[PDB]
């Protein structure tokens, strides 16, 4: 306790909620990428789908 | 399964065409029974106000 | 007049309690003020303090027939000289009553000088009218009177002020109410030190304070003046019992929106616009538009706007605001509202746009 | 200055005095003779809640007395006119030292109410004692001890800020029938009086553990807590179960209140609880799931409009409603509208029944079993 | 076809809900503006009598 | 008199781990406040489940508090309670529900409430 | 006539809200105040914007000076955050990526020698 | 005891240096999991029962 750890303390937890919203960030633009790249990876099974299907069934 | 069609038809007909106008009905009841409370208390605070 | 005088007795005070029409739409609405209350005034500085004290002036001079006395308690010269002119040029300073006491005189002046404003009221009240009373910063007044303290000897008390804390703020505080015959009403500047709301000095003056209207640098960034915040203003007049149901559920519904808006945009900072649903859509829509109805022009301001100061009743406000918030209006664009006034001007400048 | 009855003089307090408020009156019994304190933030309707208990006493042969320490003169006028607006006046002594009046006499005041209800209990009868804030009493003594230079303590208090308030709050007491009998030289047999104490504290930013706070909550019987969040929200009262206590316990409740109550406040706890966790997510979700929806519309049935008392016949009723299922159905919009029909319909046609459990503690197997009767009445064949 | 009536049904019960919401909601508003009127009238007449 | 000769090693040591696990407990409580429980190692989200398991464990009725509470008090002998906490640390309880916990005698009256939840 | 009084303060490990600094910072019209971290980091003269200001502002300023400086400050208030997220965030995107190197070349440009003050002519210069 | 003592005065620091991440552990590096490893060990080996003292061989050989 007393003024100066408490202070101390305070300094450090905005510190981490920098952190924190920095993270956040980061993942928001890698989530939009991720998932151009998971938009992207449909046509090659959808066709391929399609294909086994009419030789198997 | 024409004749069982045409049954279940006019006997769903028959619920809802009248169940509309029961729920309508026991919402006008409750109506007339809050209005009643609402005018007897608004009559009732005069008193308050008189004494005051 | 003598300047140590006794409180109203317990028989002189009003036996009502009516509302001072200021004229602005943010304050009668999300702040309303008592006639014969306290009203604390937290903004900073660049935000337009002494333009929003100019409207005031203006406004229970013109629309009452009240006057206005002005009690300099402490702060700097420059401001004062400047607030002079300020006033000098719109054609208010003879409206208003200046007594000055700045940081540059002996602790007795800036102890006594906000007792000789007061006083000053006080002659104005006798004559039946409605005053209002501005005090530049009461936490200069509390602090003179700690010098003051300190100089007699007297043993110090709860962080470092005088013992008498709480009856010096009082008899000050408790001369400025609505009497059977007139009424102070009172705008004061408050300084919060160390940022703490706990501190015996903004303890004991929260304690004298009806309503509180907090400027906001953000607001004015955006553009809207007045820059109060609408979600942080609050008012112990909001109440049914006193305002009515109407006034009452219609501040309460525009605090809620803005107060969803305020979260709803930073989930747009985040992922952007299109991520949100369409009754969120419709929210900010609505609160954007409602935002911006917030501002008004000054008859204190056309040196800078140039539009014409408005005066804006209750009722109209009122009227504005729940047709904002109950879905009318919805096909005019947000910038048919900004700076206009009443509602019915804003449709008008919703046809020419 | 006087000093309290001795121990030999008290008697254990047994008879209720009612609010007009299910939180209170359900959650925290006030018994005559006891001393609950009213501790909360500013702005969270202390004093409301205390003059709704003193007029509530307009007819139950309580008479009352409201001190008011401190305060502004606009807030005493206002008080008093209401007090007359609900013919509560008749009935209550004000003793008023405002904001602006001596240290001397902001820091006697309570002392002269106490003096003028002790006058009541000890002829035998009862009162109600309220003192708007001993905290600014304690401010008050606290400027006339140091400008006397005597040396202070912690949070600048003199050592006996302890003393003033105990000194005073032991007097609020309930006295048996030999005390009443010598004090009044015999003219009064059989009669036990009887002064309940309602003491205002106010407390920074919610700080439950500072001196003066610590002090009183070490003096009286129990404390009203009244919390700020949950006024903000909404809920008012905004009684905070949890940290409000009433350490007379059940001991000062009707029998029908002690027995529809019970746990009810510690379940109120465990479920705001349960919400700090569940926020974000929970298992066990069923029981966890009606645990929270029963919880939760009790929360929105305890919440009550200012200057609507409702006797313990409407509490009872209500709270019969609120454990006996009769309520999962109704939305949380519609708790307001169950509450008010049910009371109209009960009072336009069980009227002896009210009369009834009004009269006495009241409560039966019969009883129940009217009340179950009424429940099921009003829940199919009214809509509210 | 039978499903076309199955869903004429289902719609009249939901417009019998929305109109007894509607109706309740009128009638309660009715409340309040009647008792306020009746508030403001028997207020005036208290102050008349007081001026006598 | 909390010492390995004068109250046996058993007790002592119960004792001893009780206190380790509730101080563990202590030390993440911040973590959990700033990133969420979810982010704590398996082996340190049984010693939470643990931890509050034994938190519940000790409380109990008293018999001159069912003025407050209604339900009954109870008298529990050492021999009784050691053995509760032996068997609650060292995980032979720890498919139950914390509220089992709450507010009961001896384990059994736990292993009993929990099945009426 | 006039007289414009530059008084300095000292702080304790940066922090404004002691007694007399807070006392001083109430008195008079704006502060400098001269950053640690810029200082030890090269960046000389260390004046941290954002928490310093000058409350006649643009008023005393020269025509062109006030031309020119319009945006620094609050430019450099923005950048110095940007450069705070620019850690955690590598691949960033390009529209901040020249918001960035913006910001560092004009933090580049402020520093200056102890001895060489500028005329105005030079500053409005560089600055333009 | 001086020559043995230099090793425990190292890894005690560098596992103080590391405590850190003793609550994300599982991310870290195996280079790095020895060093902690070995510094809770250390840690766990320093404790002892009250009235139970060491002669300064048996000290020397568990630090060894
Ligand atoms: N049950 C309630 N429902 C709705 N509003 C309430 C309720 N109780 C209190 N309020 C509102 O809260 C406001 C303030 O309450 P109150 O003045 O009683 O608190 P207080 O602690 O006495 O304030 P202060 O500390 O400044 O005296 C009142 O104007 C009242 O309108
Ligand atoms: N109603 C308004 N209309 C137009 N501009 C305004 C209004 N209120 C404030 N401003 C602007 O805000 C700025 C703040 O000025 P000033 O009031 O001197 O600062 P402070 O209020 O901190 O003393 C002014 O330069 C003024 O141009
Ligand atoms: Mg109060």
């Amino acid at each position: 306790a007393g003024a100066k750890d408490i202070r101390s303390k305070i300094a450090s937890v905005q510190n981490t909620q920098k952190i924190t919203k920095a993270m956040e960030m980061v993942a928001a633009s890698k989530m939009r990428k991720s998932q151009d790249r998971m938009a992207a990876s449909r046509p090659y099974a959808e066709t391929m789908r399609k294909v086994i299907g009419h030789l198997a069934h | 399964d024409l004749d069982l069609a045409k049954a279940s038809a006019t006997d769903q007909l028959k619920k809802a065409k009248a169940e509309a106008q029961v729920i309508i009905e026991q919402a006008n009841k409750r109506r007339s029974q809050i209005l009643d409370e609402a005018k007897a208390e608004a009559e009732q605070e005069r008193t308050k106000i008189v004494a005051q | 007049w003598a300047i140590h005088r006794a409180a109203p007795s317990y028989e002189e005070l009003s036996n009502s309690q009516e509302l001072l029409e200021t004229g602005i739409k943010v304050i009668d609405l999300m702040a309303p003020f008592a006639k014969g209350g306290k009203v604390g005034l937290f903004g900073g500085a660049g935000v337009g303090k002494t333009v929003n004290m100019m409207e005031l002036i203006r406004n229970i001079a013109i629309e009452h027939s009240g006057y206005s006395v002005f009690a300099g308690v402490g702060e700097r010269t420059r401001e004062g000289n400047d607030f002079y002119h300020e006033m000098t040029d719109s054609n208010v300073i003879d409206k208003v009553s200046l007594v000055y006491g700045q940081m540059n005189e002996p602790p007795g002046n800036r102890l006594r000088v906000a007792l000789t404003g007061l006083t000053m009221a006080e002659k104005f009240r006798d004559e039946g009218r409605d005053v209002l009373l501005f005090v530049d910063n009461i936490y200069r007044y509390t602090l003179a009177g700690t010098e003051v303290s300190a100089l007699l000897g007297r043993m110090p008390s709860a962080v470092g002020y005088q013992p008498t804390l709480a009856e010096e703020m009082g008899v000050l505080q408790e001369r400025i109410t609505s009497t059977k015959t007139g009424s102070i009403t009172s705008v004061q500047a408050v300084y919060v030190p160390a940022d703490d709301l706990t501190d015996p000095s903004p303890a004991t003056t929260f304690a004298h304070l009806d309503a509180t209207v907090v400027l906001s640098r953000q607001i004015a960034s955006l553009g809207i003046y007045p820059a109060v915040d609408p979600l942080d203003s609050t008012s112990r007049q909001l109440d049914p019992l006193v305002v009515g149901q109407e006034h009452y559920d219609t501040a309460r519904g525009v605090q809620s929106i803005l107060q969803r808006y305020q979260e709803l945009k930073d989930i747009i900072a985040i992922l952007g616009m299109d991520e949100l649903s369409e009754e969120d859509k419709l929210v900010v829509a609505r609160a954007r538009k409602i935002q911006r109805f917030l501002s008004q022009p000054f008859f204190v301001a056309e040196v800078f706007t140039g539009s014409p100061g408005k005066y804006v009743s209750l009722k109209d406000t009122i009227r504005g605001f729940k047709g904002i918030m109950e879905g009318e209006y919805d096909h005019l664009p947000e910038q048919a509202f900004y700076m206009v006034g009443s509602i019915e001007e804003a449709v008008e400048k919703a046809k020419k746009l | 200055e006087a000093i309290a009855p001795g121990v030999i003089e008290r008697q254990s307090v047994d008879q209720p005095v009612q609010t007009g408020y299910k939180a209170v009156d359900s959650m925290i019994p006030i018994g005559r003779g006891q001393r609950e304190l009213i501790i909360g933030d500013r702005q969270t309707g202390k004093t409301a809640l205390a003059i709704d208990a003193i007029i509530n006493q307009r007819d139950s042969g309580i008479k009352c007395i409201y001190v008011a320490i401190g305060q502004k003169a606009s807030t005493i006028s206002n008080v008093v006119r209401k007090l007359e607006e609900h013919g509560a006046l008749a009935n209550t002594i004000v003793v008023v030292a405002t904001a602006s009046e001596s240290a001397a006499l902001q820091y006697l005041a309570p002392y002269a109410g106490c003096a003028m209800g002790e006058y009541f209990r000890d002829r035998g009868e009862d009162a109600l004692i309220i003192y708007d804030d001993l905290s600014k009493q304690a401010v008050a003594y606290r400027q006339i001890s140091l400008l006397l230079r005597r040396p202070p303590g912690r949070e600048a208090f003199p050592g006996d800020v302890f003393y003033l308030h105990s000194r005073l709050l032991e007097r609020a007491a309930r006295v048996n029938a030999e005390y009443v009998e010598a004090f009044t030289k015999g003219e009064v047999k059989g009669k036990t009086g009887s002064l309940t104490a309602l003491p205002i504290i106010e407390t920074q930013a919610g700080d439950v553990s500072a001196f003066v706070p610590t002090n009183v909550i070490s003096i009286t019987d129990g404390q009203i807590f009244l919390e700020t969040n949950l006024f903000n929200a909404g809920i008012r009262p905004a009684v905070n179960p949890g940290i409000s206590v009433s350490r007379v316990g059940g001991a000062a409740q009707t029998k029908i209140m002690k027995k529809l109550s019970g746990g009810i406040r510690t379940a109120l706890a465990q479920y705001r609880e349960l919400a700090a966790f569940s926020q974000f997510a929970s298992d066990l979700d069923d029981a966890t799931r009606k645990q929270l929806d029963h919880g939760q519309k009790v929360t929105e049935l305890l919440k009550q409009k200012q200057y609507a008392p409702m006797s313990v016949a409407q509490q009872s009723l209500v709270l019969f409603a609120a454990e006996r299922g009769y309520l999962a159905d109704v939305e949380l919009s519609k708790i307001g509208s169950f509450e008010a029909a049910l009371l109209a319909y009960v009072d336009r046609d069980h009227a002896p029944l009210m009369q009834e459990i009004n009269q006495t503690g009241g409560y039966n197997d019969e009883i129940e079993g009217k009340l179950k009767g009424i429940l099921d009445s009003f829940k199919a064949t009214q809509s509210w």
